[PDB]
RNA sequence: UCUUGGUGGUAGUAGCAAAUAUUCAAAUGAGAACUUUGAAGACUGAAGUGGGGAAAGGUUCCACGUCAACAGCAGUUGGACGUGGGUUAGUCGAUCCUAAGAGAUGGGGAAGCUCCGUUUCAAAGGCCUGAUUUUAUGCAGGCCACCAUCGAAAGGGAAUCCGGUUAAGAUUCCGGAACCUGGAUAUGGAUUCUUCACGGUAACGUAACUGAAUGUGGAGACGUCGGCGCGAGCCCUGGGAGGAGUUAUCUUUUCUUCUUAACAGCUUAUCACCCCGGAAUUGGUUUAUCCGGAGAUGGGGUCUUAUGGCUGGAAGAGGCCAGCACCUUUGCUGGCUCCGGUGCGCUUGUGACGGCCCGUGAAAAUCCACAGGAAGGAAUAGUUUUCAUGCCAGGUCGUACUGAUAACCGCAGCAGGUCUCCAAGGUGAACAGCCUCUAGUUGAUAGAAUAAUGUAGAUAAGGGAAGUCGGCAAAAUAGAUCCGUAACUUCGGGAUAAGGAUUGGCUCUAAGGGUCGGGUACGAUCAACUUAGAACUGGUACGGACAAGGGGAAUCUGACUGU
RNA sequence: CUCGUAGCGGUUCUGACGUGCAAAUCGAUCGUCGAAUUUGGGUAUAGGGGCGAAAGACUAAUCGAACCAUCUAGUAGCUG
């Protein structure tokens, strides 16, 4: 809202650092079943509700 | 099967007094040794307008007897009181318009206003615009005085109760017609949310005991007992006689 | 000229509100908008200042009054009655 | 940015120990017939203010530029 | 070029006015100019001295 | 004509958000935020503007000196030199009345 | 019409048709209706498809790489995908204040979750000592009667502007120039043997010019409408100094640059006030009729500084050019940047007024002043300095971007909805419609063809409501000037009633202003668009597009505006 | 008060659309347009309650009684 609380920007900061794909070396690990980030979020596809 | 508008007013949510712009509580000066054995001299400094009140307010300034400071009391202005006028409150005071004296120490037929119902409750009788109180009697042993109230009733008050000489200013106000719903709108804008009024016969039966039917008609007698409750007291409450006054 | 025969100040209300009610307001709008003669300075400079309030434009002195006229007939009687009762008390 | 209209307060100002620099400006105020002269401004860097002394007479502009202290740093243009 | 034609008095006929006479030029502004002219003249004639202060007060209320 | 913008995050035409379009040394027009206009100090008796005193916003009066805030009389920046003169007359004429009302009262009770 | 999942026919069907519109060439590329550049055509047309913001979003901003999925065609493009970069504040907000309100405590209720109440029936408490050597300043006087706290990113409020800078930040960075608050503190000045200033008749003036408790006053602090005055910015325009366009012909021409911030000093005012004077033959005076023996007119003054002018800031910056260098580090040098006019213009701010109300149109923090005289203090400057200068510090959080025919909500890249600022020329009464400038966009699956039936827009001979439940839809009327205008009426209206004429272009005519002046029978000068009239002229056209009332006679019904 | 923009509503075409652009839009034609106006933010009133210039209207596409969970696999002489 361009004049945020810090508590809003801190959760906004967290969401950007989570906004990445899976690291590719994790898919090479032993007994690994993770194929992709199932918790990926977009600003266009899902609003994160404060 | 729904609570009616006359019941909903007691919850006091949207039905309160619109009291932002009002100048204060229009009371008398607190009854003390100055006003019980001699007098005290005030001074009008403003005749101001009170929001939602049809009567002007006189700001009368006194000196505090015990501390060096000025105490500003707010009076209802009497018709004839001006700015710059010395105002006397007490027992030994002189009868002029705007002076405050006990009811016992003013003669029969004196015209008073802002009259205490009990000695020292700072003004209860004759406070609307134009109204006044006439002293019609005295019982000096067991000090009381007989008055005529603005309704025409007869009341017996202590002779230590106070009053201000004169009528309350602003009289003749209701004699002017409002002419339109707009001037009713701004009168009640600064009082409280009682306006407008929907007729109960113009309703549905769930909302009012008068509503419903294929024609707008009351159905039962509009006169209801005093011994009824909320939801049934929608009409003429405890009426003695109805209709015009033609005998 | 003489623009209206009878409505006068009440021509702002048009044809509305009834002719009785326009006549009823007319005598009080003339009464509330007139300049009145001051009792202190003597000049005709008293106008209404939110009903019951009558400030004189010169001498800056405000008189509590009636709603539409400076003194009501009812409070004229009070000035006669209280003056009589003041003399017969201090007689 | 105060404007100084006097020589003796200007010299008293240039030894104030908060002033360390100054700038001198040459303006070429060529008008039609009144005065097409060579204006010279003496701006003084005080701590809270910049003091300008304008000298339109080009004689006194040569006189004041000599009498400045040597602990002050002068900027031409 | 149209502005010069307007100055010379063209394109101002009855077929070129869409507004009323008051919308095009308010009668109050006509009065304000014309009263201020007569009051300028009256003060100029009194103060220079070609009318006295008595003929002035007659014409001022007639203006 | 070049058009301007509010230079603060308030986009509303409130009392605290008034602008004056001004031209810069960069040749462009820009909004300039105008402070509130000050009110003259009114008289403590008649409530008229009292002269010789600066017209500043109420916290600016702590910055200026005492000369801007007071006239050289009694009741200087309080009252308005006609209310003061009336105050001196009204002071004087009452103790001379009180002295007269004392010797009138004392003499008339000394008789009977 | 079971449940969950999967799959068909319909079917390569319906459809992908609102928002005027695209086209040529080159470049890139595997591939171009869609990308990029150039050219062209167009549109939004300043109440914008333009520049910013509030809520909301949250990285969408910007760069590089990329095109599997997504952009209902395509795609080399992207608000997509991958990797990164990006948000700088003493001065802008939050923070502080109170509003409507919310809400602890004391206390009462309720089995209890908890409810009431916000000053109450409470033993509800901090503030400075005049000023320091028995002071961690109290182990002392002395003062104060209220009583949490939350509540506004539109209300109140200490103080920052210009220029430049980025791929993306900016009233935050950089450069220059200020200011405020808090603290400490020296010097100069001021005042002082009259110990706490002097001048003026006064209004009041000044660089200063002690002031405790306490009290009082002011500011913060206020409606709306109207007209008038003044200012800023814009618009219009003259002369000149450049640059660009057109140039068969005409055009001393058309477009364009010619700027000055916060802050500071000096001046600058309607209103208000002071002195002299004493007014009827009443005078002054506003657009608007108020004022004057409670002292007008008049002659002298005083004050507020809205606001304007000068100067500093500041021409050194910004703009427009020119010349020469011409992977020149990358520029270097030089010139100009000047003087006006106009106004029922537009937007805005303000001032003095007037109108309106049974409506008279917040509060507090905060800051100052006065009254009072507590205390302390005089040598060649004792104190005190709200005078000038000098020193130090200014925390935390926010800041990017969109703000919507793609960044918000509506399942979504939905013709919907969602608060606000700025606002160019012409036509015209106009912020209307229509066209253009600045800026912006040219996005919406396309191509070909021109069947029916549609949808949207038209026109129609003669008739003119015969249609239909019903003139539904459409047509007709329409601006302005002048004429004329009924019944009825609550006397205000009806009413633009009804009706009827005129309207273009050109060339003229006539009114209607401002500044300049007298002797101890006078016209230079400039400027504005209204109105009236005339002639001439024409395929009798002329409110030439646009814009824009159909009207009348009756009855019912609700008085009316409003919901 | 009136004509009429912006605005705010929603008369008529019973127009378009009616597997829409849209679970209420689009277009024309309209009402009204300086106040009983329109509107943002803050705040208050809460389900048998509120609120209602009154239509059983509105109270998150839900209203002659909101929504959520539980009692609850409520009961069914009725249909599959
Ligand atoms: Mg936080
Ligand atoms: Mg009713
Ligand atoms: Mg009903
Ligand atoms: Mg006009
Ligand atoms: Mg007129
Ligand atoms: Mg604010
Ligand atoms: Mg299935
Ligand atoms: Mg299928
Ligand atoms: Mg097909
Ligand atoms: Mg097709
Ligand atoms: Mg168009
Ligand atoms: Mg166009
Ligand atoms: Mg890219
Ligand atoms: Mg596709
Ligand atoms: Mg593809
Ligand atoms: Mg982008
Ligand atoms: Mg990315
Ligand atoms: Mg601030
Ligand atoms: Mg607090
Ligand atoms: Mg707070
Ligand atoms: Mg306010
Ligand atoms: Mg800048
Ligand atoms: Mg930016
Ligand atoms: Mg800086
Ligand atoms: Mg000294
Ligand atoms: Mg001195
Ligand atoms: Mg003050
Ligand atoms: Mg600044
Ligand atoms: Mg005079
Ligand atoms: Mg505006
Ligand atoms: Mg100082
Ligand atoms: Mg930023
Ligand atoms: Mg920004
Ligand atoms: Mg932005
Ligand atoms: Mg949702
Ligand atoms: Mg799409
Ligand atoms: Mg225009
Ligand atoms: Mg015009
Ligand atoms: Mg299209
Ligand atoms: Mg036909
Ligand atoms: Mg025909
Ligand atoms: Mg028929
Ligand atoms: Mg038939
Ligand atoms: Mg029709
Ligand atoms: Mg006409
Ligand atoms: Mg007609
Ligand atoms: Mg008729
Ligand atoms: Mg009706
Ligand atoms: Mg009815
Ligand atoms: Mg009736
Ligand atoms: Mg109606
Ligand atoms: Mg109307
Ligand atoms: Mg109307
Ligand atoms: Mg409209
Ligand atoms: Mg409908
Ligand atoms: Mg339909
Ligand atoms: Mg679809
Ligand atoms: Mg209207
Ligand atoms: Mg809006
Ligand atoms: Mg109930
Ligand atoms: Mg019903
Ligand atoms: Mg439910
Ligand atoms: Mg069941």
């Amino acid at each position: 809202a361009a004049q945020k609380s810090f508590r809003i920007k801190q959760k906004m900061a967290k969401a950007k650092k989570q906004n990445r794909p899976l690291p590719q070396w994790i898919r090479l690990r032993t007994n690994n079943t993770i194929r992709y980030n199932a918790k990926r979020r977009n600003w266009r596809r899902t609003k994160m509700n404060i | 099967g729904r609570v009616i508008r006359n019941q909903r007013k007691g919850a006091g949510s949207i039905f309160t007094s619109h009291t932002r712009l009002r100048q204060g509580a229009a009371k008398l000066r607190t009854l003390d040794y100055a006003e019980r054995h001699g007098y005290i001299r005030g001074i009008v400094k403003q005749i101001v307008h009170d929001s939602g009140r049809g009567a002007p307010l006189a700001k009368v300034v006194f000196r505090d007897p015990y501390k060096y400071r000025l105490r500003e009391e707010i009076f209802i202005a009497n018709e004839g009181v001006h700015t710059g006028q010395f105002i006397y409150a007490g027992k030994k005071a002189s009868l002029n318009v705007g002076n405050v004296l006990p009811l016992g120490s003013v003669p029969e037929g004196t015209i008073v206003s802002n009259v205490e119902e009990k000695p020292g409750d700072r003004g209860a009788l004759a406070r609307a615009s134009g109204n006044y109180v006439i002293i019609i009697g005295h019982n000096p042993d067991e000090n009381k005085t007989r008055v005529r109230l603005p309704s025409g009733a007869k009341k017996v008050i202590s002779s230590d109760a106070r009053g201000v000489i004169g009528v309350i200013a602003g009289g003749g106000r209701v004699d002017k017609p409002l002419l339109k719903a707009g001037r009713a709108f701004h009168k009640y804008r600064l009082k409280r949310n009682s306006w407008p009024k929907t007729r109960g016969v113009a309703m549905n039966p769930v909302d009012h005991p008068h509503g419903g039917g294929n024609h707008q008609h009351i159905g039962k007698a509009s006169t209801i007992s005093r011994g009824a409750v909320s939801g049934q007291k929608a009409g003429l409450i405890a009426a003695r006689r109805t209709g015009l006054l033609r005998g | 000229a003489k623009r209206t025969k009878k409505v006068g100040i009440t021509g702002k209300y048009g044809v509305r509100y009834g002719s009785s009610l326009r006549r009823q307001v007319k005598k009080l709008e003339i009464q509330q908008h007139a300049r009145y003669d001051c009792s202190f300075c003597g000049k005709k400079t008293v106008k209404r200042g939110a009903a019951g309030i009558w400030t004189c434009s010169c001498c800056k002195k405000t008189v509590a009054g009636g709603a539409y006229t400076v003194s009501t007939a009812a409070a004229a009687t009070v000035r006669s009655t209280i003056r009589r009762l003041r003399e017969m008390v201090e007689a | 940015a105060r404007e100084i209209t006097d020589i003796k307060q200007f010299l008293e100002l240039t030894r104030r120990a908060d002033v360390k620099t100054a700038t001198v400006k040459i303006n070429k105020k060529l008008n039609k017939a009144g005065k097409p002269f060579r204006q010279t401004k003496f701006k003084v860097r005080g701590s809270s203010s910049l003091y300008t002394l304008v000298i339109n007479d080009a004689g006194k502009a040569k006189k004041l530029i000599q009498s400045l202290p040597p602990t002050l740093k002068v900027n031409r243009l | 070029a149209h502005a010069q034609s307007k100055r010379e008095g063209r394109h101002s006929g009855y077929g070129k006015r869409k507004g009323t006479r008051e919308a095009r030029l308010p009668s109050q502004v006509v009065w304000i100019r014309r009263l201020r002219v007569l009051r300028r003249l009256l003060a100029k004639y009194r103060d220079a001295g070609k009318i006295d202060k008595h003929l002035y007060h007659v014409l001022y209320k007639e203006s | 004509a070049q058009r301007v913008t509010f230079r603060r995050r308030n986009p509303y035409n409130t009392r605290s958000n008034k602008i004056k379009v001004v031209k810069t040394p960069g040749g462009i027009l820009r909004a300039q935020h105008v402070k509130k206009l000050a009110t003259r100090p009114k008289c403590g008796d008649c409530g008229s503007a009292l002269q010789g005193i600066s017209t500043l916003r109420p916290r600016q009066y702590a910055t200026v000196s005492k000369t801007h805030k007071t006239v050289s009389r009694a009741y200087g920046g309080s009252r308005c030199a006609n209310c003061v003169k009336e105050r001196i007359i009204r002071a004087f004429l009452i103790e001379e009345q009180k002295i007269v009302k004392k010797v009138v009262k004392e003499q008339t009770e000394a008789a009977k």
